Protein backbone atom coordinates (compact mmCIF):
# COMPACT_ATOMS: atom_id res chain seq x y z
CA UNK A 1 0.00 0.00 0.00
CA UNK A 2 0.87 3.66 -0.75
CA UNK A 3 2.49 5.30 2.11
CA UNK A 4 4.19 8.86 2.85
CA UNK A 5 5.11 9.50 6.19
CA UNK A 6 7.24 12.47 7.67
CA UNK A 7 9.18 13.40 10.54
CA UNK A 8 8.07 14.88 13.58
CA UNK A 9 7.46 18.44 15.28
CA UNK A 10 10.23 21.40 14.40
CA UNK A 11 11.30 23.61 17.09
CA UNK A 12 14.07 25.73 16.06
CA UNK A 13 15.28 29.45 16.97
CA UNK A 14 15.22 31.90 14.50
CA UNK A 15 17.95 32.21 12.00
CA UNK A 16 18.62 28.79 11.96
CA UNK A 17 18.10 26.18 9.98
CA UNK A 18 15.65 22.61 9.65
CA UNK A 19 15.45 19.81 7.64
CA UNK A 20 11.98 17.52 7.29
CA UNK A 21 11.75 14.41 5.78
CA UNK A 22 9.63 12.28 3.91
CA UNK A 23 9.89 8.20 3.53
CA UNK A 24 7.95 6.66 0.84
CA UNK A 25 6.79 3.00 0.94
CA UNK A 26 4.62 0.69 -1.78
CA UNK A 27 5.68 2.03 -4.38
CA UNK A 28 8.43 2.96 -7.07
CA UNK A 29 9.92 6.04 -5.85
CA UNK A 30 12.08 6.82 -9.03
CA UNK A 31 8.73 7.09 -10.95
CA UNK A 32 7.52 10.15 -8.82
CA UNK A 33 8.19 13.92 -8.51
CA UNK A 34 8.23 14.75 -4.58
CA UNK A 35 6.40 17.65 -3.86
CA UNK A 36 6.68 20.13 -0.45
CA UNK A 37 3.53 22.29 0.23
CA UNK A 38 3.23 24.40 3.04
CA UNK A 39 0.27 25.47 5.12
CA UNK A 40 0.32 28.41 7.50
CA UNK A 41 -2.30 28.49 10.38
CA UNK A 42 -5.84 28.81 9.37
CA UNK A 43 -4.43 29.97 5.56
CA UNK A 44 -4.14 28.15 2.17
CA UNK A 45 -1.91 25.34 0.72
CA UNK A 46 1.39 26.91 -1.01
CA UNK A 47 3.29 25.03 -3.57
CA UNK A 48 6.75 25.08 -2.58
CA UNK A 49 8.37 22.96 -5.14
CA UNK A 50 9.52 19.29 -5.84
CA UNK A 51 12.29 17.13 -6.33
CA UNK A 52 13.02 14.15 -8.66
CA UNK A 53 14.94 11.04 -7.13
CA UNK A 54 16.75 10.07 -10.08
CA UNK A 55 19.17 13.02 -10.36
CA UNK A 56 17.96 15.49 -7.57
CA UNK A 57 16.29 17.63 -10.10
CA UNK A 58 14.32 20.39 -8.56
CA UNK A 59 11.37 22.28 -9.58
CA UNK A 60 10.41 25.80 -7.22
CA UNK A 61 7.83 28.25 -6.51
CA UNK A 62 10.17 31.40 -7.13
CA UNK A 63 9.08 32.42 -3.43
CA UNK A 64 10.96 30.02 -2.11
CA UNK A 65 14.33 30.01 -3.71
CA UNK A 66 16.70 30.38 -1.24
CA UNK A 67 14.54 28.93 1.29
CA UNK A 68 14.08 25.37 0.72
CA UNK A 69 16.72 23.07 -0.49
CA UNK A 70 15.07 20.02 -2.32
CA UNK A 71 17.10 16.19 -1.52
CA UNK A 72 16.29 12.74 -2.14
CA UNK A 73 18.04 9.34 -1.24
CA UNK A 74 16.99 6.99 -3.48
CA UNK A 75 18.47 3.98 -1.26
CA UNK A 76 16.22 4.96 1.80
CA UNK A 77 13.52 6.28 -0.48
CA UNK A 78 13.67 9.63 1.53
CA UNK A 79 12.94 13.05 0.17
CA UNK A 80 13.76 15.88 2.25
CA UNK A 81 13.48 19.82 2.33
CA UNK A 82 16.19 22.25 4.32
CA UNK A 83 14.38 25.57 5.53
CA UNK A 84 17.16 27.99 6.22
CA UNK A 85 17.28 30.83 8.19
CA UNK A 86 14.21 30.70 9.90
CA UNK A 87 11.74 33.34 10.59
CA UNK A 88 8.87 33.86 12.26
CA UNK A 89 6.97 33.32 8.76
CA UNK A 90 8.22 29.80 8.43
CA UNK A 91 6.22 28.45 11.08
CA UNK A 92 3.44 26.37 9.76
CA UNK A 93 2.47 22.38 8.33
CA UNK A 94 4.35 21.04 5.42
CA UNK A 95 3.58 18.50 3.55
CA UNK A 96 4.77 15.94 1.06
CA UNK A 97 2.91 15.12 -1.67
CA UNK A 98 3.58 12.67 -4.70
CA UNK A 99 3.13 13.68 -8.36
CA UNK A 100 3.83 10.46 -11.50
CA UNK A 101 6.91 11.21 -13.74
CA UNK A 102 4.90 11.71 -17.34
CA UNK A 103 4.46 8.60 -19.41
CA UNK A 104 1.35 9.26 -21.42
CA UNK A 105 -1.75 10.62 -20.83
CA UNK A 106 -3.11 7.24 -18.76
CA UNK A 107 -2.08 8.26 -15.72
CA UNK A 108 -2.99 10.79 -13.23
CA UNK A 109 -0.87 14.05 -12.56
CA UNK A 110 -2.42 15.34 -9.46
CA UNK A 111 -0.76 14.76 -6.45
CA UNK A 112 -3.03 11.41 -4.97
CA UNK A 113 -0.95 10.44 -1.75
CA UNK A 114 0.40 13.30 0.61
CA UNK A 115 2.14 13.08 3.72
CA UNK A 116 0.46 13.68 7.10
CA UNK A 117 2.73 16.84 7.60
CA UNK A 118 5.52 18.27 9.47
CA UNK A 119 4.77 21.10 11.90
CA UNK A 120 7.59 24.04 12.96
CA UNK A 121 7.42 26.41 15.30
CA UNK A 122 10.21 28.89 15.15
CA UNK A 123 10.76 30.65 18.58
CA UNK A 124 14.16 31.70 20.36
CA UNK A 125 12.31 30.58 23.98
CA UNK A 126 13.49 27.49 26.12
CA UNK A 127 11.28 25.26 27.57
CA UNK A 128 9.00 27.39 29.59
CA UNK A 129 6.06 26.29 32.26
CA UNK A 130 2.62 28.46 31.94
CA UNK A 131 1.52 30.78 34.48
CA UNK A 132 -2.13 30.18 35.33
CA UNK A 133 -4.63 32.58 36.41
CA UNK A 134 -7.81 32.42 37.64
CA UNK A 135 -10.53 34.74 36.11
CA UNK A 136 -12.86 35.74 38.74
CA UNK A 137 -16.22 37.91 37.72
CA UNK A 138 -15.57 41.67 37.60
CA UNK A 139 -27.77 37.75 35.37
CA UNK A 140 -29.11 34.28 35.37
CA UNK A 141 -25.45 32.68 34.30
CA UNK A 142 -21.97 33.02 35.30
CA UNK A 143 -18.79 32.80 32.83
CA UNK A 144 -15.16 31.88 34.52
CA UNK A 145 -12.14 32.28 32.96
CA UNK A 146 -8.09 30.94 32.99
CA UNK A 147 -5.74 32.23 31.39
CA UNK A 148 -2.54 30.66 30.59
CA UNK A 149 0.39 32.77 29.79
CA UNK A 150 4.07 32.72 28.93
CA UNK A 151 4.83 28.76 27.96
CA UNK A 152 6.97 27.30 25.04
CA UNK A 153 6.37 24.61 23.61
CA UNK A 154 3.03 23.73 22.75
CA UNK A 155 0.81 21.83 24.11
CA UNK A 156 -0.85 22.33 27.26
CA UNK A 157 -3.72 20.44 28.35
CA UNK A 158 -6.78 22.71 29.89
CA UNK A 159 -9.40 20.90 31.77
CA UNK A 160 -12.03 22.17 34.25
CA UNK A 161 -12.72 20.02 37.25
CA UNK A 162 -10.39 17.55 35.92
CA UNK A 163 -13.06 17.26 32.92
CA UNK A 164 -16.28 16.34 34.64
CA UNK A 165 -17.16 20.04 33.99
CA UNK A 166 -17.43 20.15 30.03
CA UNK A 167 -20.42 21.36 28.82
CA UNK A 168 -20.56 25.13 28.23
CA UNK A 169 -16.43 25.63 27.89
CA UNK A 170 -14.80 27.26 25.33
CA UNK A 171 -10.95 26.22 25.01
CA UNK A 172 -9.39 28.53 22.34
CA UNK A 173 -6.19 27.91 20.34
CA UNK A 174 -3.29 29.15 21.55
CA UNK A 175 -1.25 32.23 20.00
CA UNK A 176 2.43 32.79 19.87
CA UNK A 177 3.00 36.23 20.51
CA UNK A 178 6.78 37.56 21.04
CA UNK A 179 8.56 33.58 21.22
CA UNK A 180 5.76 32.49 24.00
CA UNK A 181 2.27 31.08 23.92
CA UNK A 182 -0.97 32.56 25.64
CA UNK A 183 -4.35 30.24 25.37
CA UNK A 184 -7.61 31.18 27.49
CA UNK A 185 -10.87 29.16 28.50
CA UNK A 186 -14.25 30.34 29.22
CA UNK A 187 -16.80 28.13 31.25
CA UNK A 188 -20.59 29.47 31.31
CA UNK A 189 -22.50 27.59 34.56
CA UNK A 190 -25.48 28.65 35.81
CA UNK A 191 -25.87 30.91 38.84
CA UNK A 192 -27.02 28.22 41.18
CA UNK A 193 -23.94 26.18 40.23
CA UNK A 194 -21.35 28.86 41.50
CA UNK A 195 -19.70 29.79 43.69
CA UNK A 196 -21.87 27.04 45.67
CA UNK A 197 -19.89 24.51 44.08
CA UNK A 198 -15.89 24.73 43.19
CA UNK A 199 -14.83 25.39 39.92
CA UNK A 200 -11.16 24.89 39.12
CA UNK A 201 -9.05 25.03 36.12
CA UNK A 202 -6.53 22.68 35.56
CA UNK A 203 -3.50 22.59 33.27
CA UNK A 204 -0.55 20.27 32.00
CA UNK A 205 2.50 21.37 30.25
CA UNK A 206 4.32 17.85 29.66
CA UNK A 207 7.05 19.42 27.91
CA UNK A 208 8.00 21.50 31.18
CA UNK A 209 6.58 18.31 33.22
CA UNK A 210 4.02 20.79 34.75
CA UNK A 211 0.28 20.30 36.53
CA UNK A 212 -1.32 23.53 38.14
CA UNK A 213 -4.83 23.86 39.67
CA UNK A 214 -6.46 26.99 39.88
CA UNK A 215 -9.56 27.18 41.89
CA UNK A 216 -11.92 30.40 40.63
CA UNK A 217 -12.97 32.47 43.66
CA UNK A 218 -14.98 35.61 44.12
CA UNK A 219 -13.46 38.59 44.04
CA UNK B 1 14.98 2.24 -44.42
CA UNK B 2 11.34 4.55 -43.93
CA UNK B 3 10.02 4.24 -40.43
CA UNK B 4 6.98 2.41 -39.49
CA UNK B 5 3.56 3.80 -37.82
CA UNK B 6 1.54 2.35 -35.83
CA UNK B 7 -2.38 3.55 -34.36
CA UNK B 8 -3.87 0.98 -32.30
CA UNK B 9 -7.49 1.75 -30.74
CA UNK B 10 -7.41 4.79 -32.98
CA UNK B 11 -6.22 6.47 -30.32
CA UNK B 12 -2.44 5.31 -29.11
CA UNK B 13 0.40 6.25 -32.01
CA UNK B 14 3.45 4.83 -32.62
CA UNK B 15 6.86 5.25 -34.24
CA UNK B 16 9.95 3.06 -35.18
CA UNK B 17 12.61 3.60 -36.44
CA UNK B 18 16.03 1.25 -36.00
CA UNK B 19 16.49 0.70 -32.16
CA UNK B 20 14.13 3.76 -31.80
CA UNK B 21 10.49 3.64 -30.86
CA UNK B 22 8.62 6.44 -29.96
CA UNK B 23 4.63 6.41 -28.36
CA UNK B 24 3.23 9.55 -29.20
CA UNK B 25 0.90 11.50 -26.73
CA UNK B 26 -1.27 14.47 -26.76
CA UNK B 27 -2.37 16.27 -24.02
CA UNK B 28 -2.51 19.36 -21.80
CA UNK B 29 0.68 18.16 -19.52
CA UNK B 30 3.56 20.79 -20.54
CA UNK B 31 6.69 18.33 -19.30
CA UNK B 32 8.70 20.58 -20.82
CA UNK B 33 9.48 24.28 -20.79
CA UNK B 34 11.83 26.47 -22.79
CA UNK B 35 13.00 28.05 -18.68
CA UNK B 36 14.17 24.79 -18.23
CA UNK B 37 14.71 22.33 -21.26
CA UNK B 38 16.89 23.12 -24.48
CA UNK B 39 15.25 24.54 -27.04
CA UNK B 40 14.92 23.39 -30.76
CA UNK B 41 15.58 25.82 -33.67
CA UNK B 42 17.51 24.10 -35.60
CA UNK B 43 18.07 20.33 -36.08
CA UNK B 44 21.55 19.92 -35.25
CA UNK B 45 20.28 21.44 -32.01
CA UNK B 46 18.92 17.88 -30.95
CA UNK B 47 22.42 16.14 -30.02
CA UNK B 48 21.83 17.81 -26.66
CA UNK B 49 18.40 16.02 -26.86
CA UNK B 50 20.22 12.39 -26.67
CA UNK B 51 23.56 10.30 -26.93
CA UNK B 52 22.08 7.70 -29.05
CA UNK B 53 22.09 8.66 -32.64
CA UNK B 54 18.78 6.67 -33.56
CA UNK B 55 17.01 9.01 -31.00
CA UNK B 56 17.91 11.75 -32.33
CA UNK B 57 17.64 10.93 -36.30
CA UNK B 58 13.77 9.21 -35.44
CA UNK B 59 12.86 12.64 -33.74
CA UNK B 60 14.39 14.37 -36.62
CA UNK B 61 12.35 12.01 -39.55
CA UNK B 62 9.27 12.60 -37.62
CA UNK B 63 9.46 16.48 -37.27
CA UNK B 64 10.27 16.50 -41.03
CA UNK B 65 7.75 14.38 -42.22
CA UNK B 66 4.86 16.62 -40.34
CA UNK B 67 6.47 19.60 -42.31
CA UNK B 68 8.14 21.19 -39.37
CA UNK B 69 9.98 24.37 -40.58
CA UNK B 70 13.32 24.41 -38.41
CA UNK B 71 13.75 28.49 -38.65
CA UNK B 72 10.40 29.86 -39.77
CA UNK B 73 8.42 27.51 -37.36
CA UNK B 74 7.81 28.06 -33.63
CA UNK B 75 10.73 26.21 -31.71
CA UNK B 76 10.02 22.83 -29.99
CA UNK B 77 11.53 21.54 -26.49
CA UNK B 78 13.41 18.31 -25.74
CA UNK B 79 15.28 17.16 -22.22
CA UNK B 80 18.79 17.69 -21.85
CA UNK B 81 20.34 14.20 -22.28
CA UNK B 82 22.88 14.84 -19.02
CA UNK B 83 19.15 14.29 -17.02
CA UNK B 84 18.22 11.06 -16.12
CA UNK B 85 14.28 11.64 -16.04
CA UNK B 86 14.60 9.87 -19.98
CA UNK B 87 14.27 10.95 -23.07
CA UNK B 88 11.30 13.30 -24.71
CA UNK B 89 10.70 15.88 -26.70
CA UNK B 90 7.55 18.16 -27.00
CA UNK B 91 5.71 19.77 -29.55
CA UNK B 92 3.10 22.63 -28.70
CA UNK B 93 -0.31 21.39 -31.29
CA UNK B 94 -2.57 23.94 -29.23
CA UNK B 95 -5.23 25.32 -31.57
CA UNK B 96 -5.70 28.46 -29.88
CA UNK B 97 -3.80 32.50 -30.08
CA UNK B 98 -0.37 32.51 -31.72
CA UNK B 99 0.05 28.34 -31.75
CA UNK B 100 -3.16 28.57 -34.14
CA UNK B 101 -1.33 28.27 -37.14
CA UNK B 102 1.57 26.39 -36.58
CA UNK B 103 -1.31 23.85 -34.95
CA UNK B 104 -3.15 23.29 -38.03
CA UNK B 105 0.14 22.87 -39.83
CA UNK B 106 0.90 20.12 -37.62
CA UNK B 107 -2.37 18.82 -38.01
CA UNK B 108 -2.61 18.35 -41.94
CA UNK B 109 1.25 16.70 -41.25
CA UNK B 110 -0.36 14.29 -39.11
CA UNK B 111 -3.46 13.48 -41.18
CA UNK B 112 -0.65 13.28 -44.05
CA UNK B 113 1.53 10.72 -42.20
CA UNK B 114 -0.78 8.41 -40.33
CA UNK B 115 -3.89 6.56 -41.80
CA UNK B 116 -6.10 7.50 -39.73
CA UNK B 117 -4.90 10.40 -37.35
CA UNK B 118 -7.06 10.57 -34.58
CA UNK B 119 -6.72 14.21 -33.60
CA UNK B 120 -7.71 14.78 -29.73
CA UNK B 121 -6.21 18.62 -29.94
CA UNK B 122 -9.71 20.56 -29.40
CA UNK B 123 -10.20 23.53 -30.72
CA UNK B 124 -9.31 26.58 -28.14
CA UNK B 125 -7.67 23.76 -25.88
CA UNK B 126 -4.02 23.42 -24.48
CA UNK B 127 -2.45 20.34 -26.35
CA UNK B 128 0.99 19.31 -26.25
CA UNK B 129 2.83 16.32 -28.25
CA UNK B 130 4.76 14.72 -26.17
CA UNK B 131 7.37 11.74 -28.19
CA UNK B 132 9.02 9.25 -25.50
CA UNK B 133 10.47 5.93 -25.77
CA UNK B 134 8.11 2.56 -25.63
CA UNK B 135 8.37 -0.81 -26.31
CA UNK B 136 7.16 -1.43 -29.65
CA UNK B 137 3.70 -2.79 -29.09
CA UNK B 138 3.02 -6.52 -29.73
CA UNK B 139 -0.25 -5.57 -31.74
CA UNK B 140 1.44 -3.64 -33.96
CA UNK B 141 2.69 -4.32 -37.45
CA UNK C 1 3.50 31.06 -13.82
CA UNK C 2 -0.17 29.84 -14.18
CA UNK C 3 -2.14 31.10 -11.62
CA UNK C 4 -5.76 29.70 -9.87
CA UNK C 5 -8.20 32.43 -8.72
CA UNK C 6 -10.97 30.87 -6.32
CA UNK C 7 -14.40 32.02 -5.49
CA UNK C 8 -15.02 33.65 -2.16
CA UNK C 9 -12.68 32.14 1.21
CA UNK C 10 -15.76 31.55 2.99
CA UNK C 11 -19.33 30.07 1.76
CA UNK C 12 -22.33 29.34 4.09
CA UNK C 13 -24.57 26.62 3.34
CA UNK C 14 -27.44 24.57 4.40
CA UNK C 15 -26.85 20.73 4.36
CA UNK C 16 -28.49 19.06 1.53
CA UNK C 17 -28.10 22.55 -0.44
CA UNK C 18 -26.54 22.15 -3.93
CA UNK C 19 -23.27 24.23 -3.39
CA UNK C 20 -20.85 25.93 -6.24
CA UNK C 21 -17.10 27.11 -5.74
CA UNK C 22 -15.10 28.00 -8.99
CA UNK C 23 -11.44 28.72 -9.83
CA UNK C 24 -10.36 30.52 -12.89
CA UNK C 25 -7.02 29.75 -14.28
CA UNK C 26 -5.02 32.74 -15.35
CA UNK C 27 -3.95 31.22 -19.15
CA UNK C 28 -5.65 27.94 -20.46
CA UNK C 29 -4.39 24.35 -18.34
CA UNK C 30 -6.67 22.35 -20.62
CA UNK C 31 -8.19 19.89 -18.15
CA UNK C 32 -5.47 19.70 -16.02
CA UNK C 33 -6.99 20.77 -12.60
CA UNK C 34 -7.60 19.19 -9.65
CA UNK C 35 -9.73 19.57 -6.21
CA UNK C 36 -8.63 18.88 -3.25
CA UNK C 37 -11.02 18.40 0.43
CA UNK C 38 -9.18 19.28 3.92
CA UNK C 39 -10.15 18.97 7.11
CA UNK C 40 -9.02 20.70 10.04
CA UNK C 41 -5.38 18.98 11.35
CA UNK C 42 -5.62 16.16 7.92
CA UNK C 43 -3.79 16.31 4.86
CA UNK C 44 -5.90 17.24 1.85
CA UNK C 45 -7.66 14.12 -0.42
CA UNK C 46 -7.62 14.51 -3.79
CA UNK C 47 -11.67 14.66 -5.18
CA UNK C 48 -10.83 15.60 -8.25
CA UNK C 49 -8.82 15.03 -11.47
CA UNK C 50 -8.75 15.76 -14.88
CA UNK C 51 -11.43 19.23 -13.93
CA UNK C 52 -14.23 16.10 -13.89
CA UNK C 53 -13.15 12.81 -12.70
CA UNK C 54 -13.49 11.74 -9.52
CA UNK C 55 -11.02 10.26 -7.80
CA UNK C 56 -11.11 6.58 -5.93
CA UNK C 57 -13.97 6.26 -3.77
CA UNK C 58 -15.28 10.19 -3.82
CA UNK C 59 -19.04 9.50 -3.76
CA UNK C 60 -21.08 10.90 -6.76
CA UNK C 61 -22.67 14.41 -5.38
CA UNK C 62 -19.06 16.28 -5.95
CA UNK C 63 -19.19 16.99 -9.29
CA UNK C 64 -16.08 18.59 -11.24
CA UNK C 65 -16.74 21.15 -14.14
CA UNK C 66 -15.13 23.32 -16.89
CA UNK C 67 -15.50 25.66 -19.35
CA UNK C 68 -12.33 27.32 -21.16
CA UNK C 69 -10.47 28.27 -18.07
CA UNK C 70 -13.27 28.51 -15.39
CA UNK C 71 -13.50 25.22 -13.11
CA UNK C 72 -16.19 24.66 -10.99
CA UNK C 73 -16.76 21.77 -8.16
CA UNK C 74 -20.31 21.02 -7.24
CA UNK C 75 -21.28 19.52 -4.07
CA UNK C 76 -25.23 18.29 -5.33
CA UNK C 77 -26.41 17.49 -1.92
CA UNK C 78 -24.32 18.72 0.83
CA UNK C 79 -24.04 16.28 3.27
CA UNK C 80 -22.86 17.32 7.39
CA UNK C 81 -19.49 15.34 6.62
CA UNK C 82 -18.92 17.80 3.66
CA UNK C 83 -18.57 20.81 5.84
CA UNK C 84 -14.72 21.48 5.25
CA UNK C 85 -11.78 23.39 3.15
CA UNK C 86 -11.90 22.83 -0.83
CA UNK C 87 -8.78 23.71 -3.30
CA UNK C 88 -8.20 24.00 -6.72
CA UNK C 89 -4.85 23.24 -8.96
CA UNK C 90 -3.43 23.53 -11.76
CA UNK C 91 -1.16 20.59 -12.50
CA UNK C 92 -0.25 21.43 -16.36
CA UNK C 93 2.68 22.85 -15.60
CA UNK C 94 5.44 23.52 -12.60
CA UNK C 95 5.27 25.88 -10.81
CA UNK C 96 2.24 24.04 -9.45
CA UNK C 97 -0.71 26.21 -8.00
CA UNK C 98 -3.19 25.88 -5.45
CA UNK C 99 -6.37 28.28 -5.47
CA UNK C 100 -6.68 30.09 -2.11
CA UNK C 101 -9.00 27.91 -1.20
CA UNK C 102 -13.16 27.84 0.15
CA UNK C 103 -13.98 27.35 3.87
CA UNK C 104 -18.03 25.89 4.13
CA UNK C 105 -19.37 26.86 7.08
CA UNK C 106 -23.16 26.01 8.36
CA UNK C 107 -25.72 28.27 8.22
CA UNK C 108 -28.04 29.28 11.49
CA UNK C 109 -29.89 31.94 12.84
CA UNK C 110 -27.76 35.17 14.29
CA UNK C 111 -27.00 34.95 17.70
CA UNK C 112 -25.64 37.99 19.55
CA UNK C 113 -22.71 37.48 21.35
CA UNK C 114 -22.27 36.94 25.04
CA UNK C 115 -19.73 39.35 26.23
CA UNK C 116 -17.64 38.86 29.68
CA UNK C 117 -14.61 41.11 30.83
CA UNK C 118 -12.02 39.85 33.55
CA UNK C 119 -9.28 42.54 35.11
CA UNK C 120 -6.58 40.96 36.01
CA UNK C 121 -5.87 38.40 38.51
CA UNK C 122 -4.44 39.24 42.21
CA UNK C 123 -1.62 36.52 41.48
CA UNK C 124 -0.71 38.43 37.97
CA UNK C 125 -0.26 41.45 39.48
CA UNK C 126 1.50 39.75 42.40
CA UNK C 127 4.29 39.53 38.97
CA UNK C 128 4.23 42.52 37.51
CA UNK C 129 1.48 41.79 34.47
CA UNK C 130 -1.63 43.31 33.36
CA UNK C 131 -3.74 41.40 31.54
CA UNK C 132 -7.11 42.62 31.07
CA UNK C 133 -9.49 39.15 29.32
CA UNK C 134 -12.53 39.72 26.80
CA UNK C 135 -14.67 36.53 26.22
CA UNK C 136 -17.39 37.33 23.07
CA UNK C 137 -18.86 33.79 22.90
CA UNK C 138 -21.42 31.56 20.91
CA UNK C 139 -22.41 34.47 18.08
CA UNK C 140 -23.09 33.95 14.55
CA UNK C 141 -22.29 34.84 12.04
CA UNK C 142 -18.14 35.00 12.70
CA UNK C 143 -17.67 38.48 11.36
CA UNK C 144 -16.99 40.40 14.75
CA UNK C 145 -14.68 43.07 15.88
CA UNK C 146 -12.94 44.10 19.33
CA UNK C 147 -12.01 47.53 19.83
CA UNK C 148 -10.10 47.92 23.25
CA UNK C 149 -10.59 51.59 24.59
CA UNK C 150 -8.50 52.42 27.80
CA UNK C 151 -10.17 56.06 28.97
CA UNK C 152 -12.10 56.60 25.62
CA UNK C 153 -8.90 55.95 23.86
CA UNK C 154 -8.72 53.23 21.26
CA UNK C 155 -5.56 50.59 22.15
CA UNK C 156 -3.84 48.24 19.56
CA UNK C 157 -1.13 47.05 21.14
CA UNK C 158 -0.76 44.76 23.30
CA UNK C 159 -3.78 43.08 22.28
CA UNK C 160 -3.73 38.96 21.62
CA UNK C 161 -7.04 37.58 19.65
CA UNK C 162 -8.32 33.72 19.42
CA UNK C 163 -11.02 32.49 17.57
CA UNK C 164 -12.77 28.55 17.84
CA UNK C 165 -13.92 27.27 14.80
CA UNK C 166 -17.39 27.08 14.50
CA UNK C 167 -18.98 25.12 16.95
CA UNK C 168 -19.75 21.40 15.87
CA UNK C 169 -23.09 21.42 17.88
CA UNK C 170 -24.85 24.75 17.90
CA UNK C 171 -22.79 25.91 14.82
CA UNK C 172 -21.94 28.82 16.85
CA UNK C 173 -18.40 31.13 16.93
CA UNK C 174 -16.76 32.51 20.61
CA UNK C 175 -13.52 34.69 20.73
CA UNK C 176 -11.38 35.54 23.48
CA UNK C 177 -9.53 39.13 23.25
CA UNK C 178 -6.42 39.41 26.04
CA UNK C 179 -4.89 43.37 26.48
CA UNK C 180 -1.23 42.88 27.99
CA UNK C 181 0.21 45.60 29.82
CA UNK C 182 2.88 45.72 32.62
CA UNK C 183 1.43 46.75 36.25
CA UNK C 184 2.87 50.17 35.81
CA UNK C 185 1.08 50.67 32.63
CA UNK C 186 -1.99 49.44 33.93
CA UNK C 187 -2.12 51.33 37.13
CA UNK C 188 -1.77 54.57 34.87
CA UNK C 189 -5.20 54.78 33.37
CA UNK C 190 -8.59 53.68 34.57
CA UNK C 191 -11.31 52.80 32.44
CA UNK C 192 -11.25 49.52 30.65
CA UNK C 193 -13.43 48.65 27.81
CA UNK C 194 -13.82 45.50 25.18
CA UNK C 195 -16.40 46.87 22.91
CA UNK C 196 -17.98 44.10 20.32
CA UNK C 197 -19.18 44.86 16.63
CA UNK C 198 -21.46 42.32 15.52
CA UNK C 199 -24.30 42.33 13.10
CA UNK C 200 -26.70 41.69 15.31
CA UNK C 201 -26.80 44.86 16.57
CA UNK C 202 -26.82 48.71 15.49
CA UNK C 203 -24.55 49.58 18.26
CA UNK C 204 -21.40 47.82 20.09
CA UNK C 205 -21.91 45.56 22.54
CA UNK C 206 -19.56 47.16 25.56
CA UNK C 207 -18.18 45.24 28.67
CA UNK C 208 -16.01 47.96 31.10
CA UNK C 209 -14.67 48.05 34.53
CA UNK C 210 -12.88 50.91 36.28
CA UNK C 211 -9.50 50.19 37.97
CA UNK C 212 -10.14 52.98 40.52
C1 LIG D 1 22.70 20.49 -20.96
O1 LIG D 1 23.17 20.36 -19.61
C2 LIG D 1 24.57 20.64 -19.40
C3 LIG D 1 24.82 20.46 -17.92
O2 LIG D 1 24.88 19.08 -17.58
C4 LIG D 1 24.90 22.05 -19.91
O3 LIG D 1 26.31 22.26 -19.81
C5 LIG D 1 26.81 23.26 -18.93
O4 LIG D 1 26.83 24.54 -19.57
C6 LIG D 1 27.39 25.61 -18.78
C7 LIG D 1 27.23 26.88 -19.58
O5 LIG D 1 25.86 27.26 -19.66
C8 LIG D 1 28.84 25.28 -18.42
O6 LIG D 1 29.41 26.31 -17.62
C9 LIG D 1 28.90 23.95 -17.67
O7 LIG D 1 30.25 23.60 -17.42
C10 LIG D 1 28.21 22.84 -18.46
N1 LIG D 1 28.15 21.61 -17.68
C11 LIG D 1 28.49 20.40 -18.16
C12 LIG D 1 28.38 19.26 -17.19
O8 LIG D 1 28.87 20.24 -19.31
C13 LIG D 1 24.46 22.20 -21.36
O9 LIG D 1 24.73 23.51 -21.84
C14 LIG D 1 22.96 21.89 -21.52
N2 LIG D 1 22.57 22.00 -22.91
C15 LIG D 1 21.80 22.98 -23.40
C16 LIG D 1 21.52 22.94 -24.87
O10 LIG D 1 21.33 23.86 -22.68
C1 LIG E 1 19.65 0.86 -28.48
O1 LIG E 1 20.83 0.09 -28.72
C2 LIG E 1 21.64 -0.11 -27.55
C3 LIG E 1 22.83 -0.94 -27.99
O2 LIG E 1 23.46 -0.39 -29.14
C4 LIG E 1 20.81 -0.78 -26.45
O3 LIG E 1 21.55 -0.75 -25.23
C5 LIG E 1 19.49 -0.05 -26.25
O4 LIG E 1 18.71 -0.72 -25.26
C6 LIG E 1 18.71 0.06 -27.57
N1 LIG E 1 17.41 0.67 -27.35
C7 LIG E 1 16.28 -0.03 -27.12
C8 LIG E 1 15.11 0.75 -26.60
O5 LIG E 1 16.23 -1.25 -27.31
CL1 LIG F 1 -23.42 11.01 -2.83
Amino acid sequence: EVKLQQSGAELARPGTSVKLSCKASGYTFTNYWMQWIKQRPGQGLEWIGAVYPGDGDTRFSQKFKGKATLTADKSSSTAYMQLSSLSSEDSAVYFCARRRVYYGSNYIYALDYWGQGTSVTVSAAKTTAPSVYPLAPVGSSVTLGCLVKGYFPEPVTLTWNSGSLSSGVHTFPAVLQSDLYTLSSSVTVTSSTWPSQSITCNVAHPASSTKVDKKIEPR
Amino acid sequence: DLPLLCTLNKSHLYIKGGNASFKISFDDIAVLLPEYDVIIQHPADMSWCSKSDDQIWLSQWFMNAVGHDWYLDPPFLCRNRTKTEGFIFQVNTSKTGINENYAKKFKTGMHHLYREYPDSCLDGKLCLMKAQPTSWPLQCP
Amino acid sequence: DIVMTQSQKFMSTSIGDRVSITCKASQNVGSAVAWYQQKPGQSPKLLIYSASNRYTGVPDRFIGSESGTDFTLTISNMQSEDLADYFCQQYSSYPLAFGAGTKLELKRADAAPTVSIFPPSSEQLTSGGASVVCFLNNFYPKDINVKWKIDGSERQNGVLNSWTDQDSKDSTYSMSSTLTLTKDEYERHNSYTCEATHKTSTSPIVKSFNRN
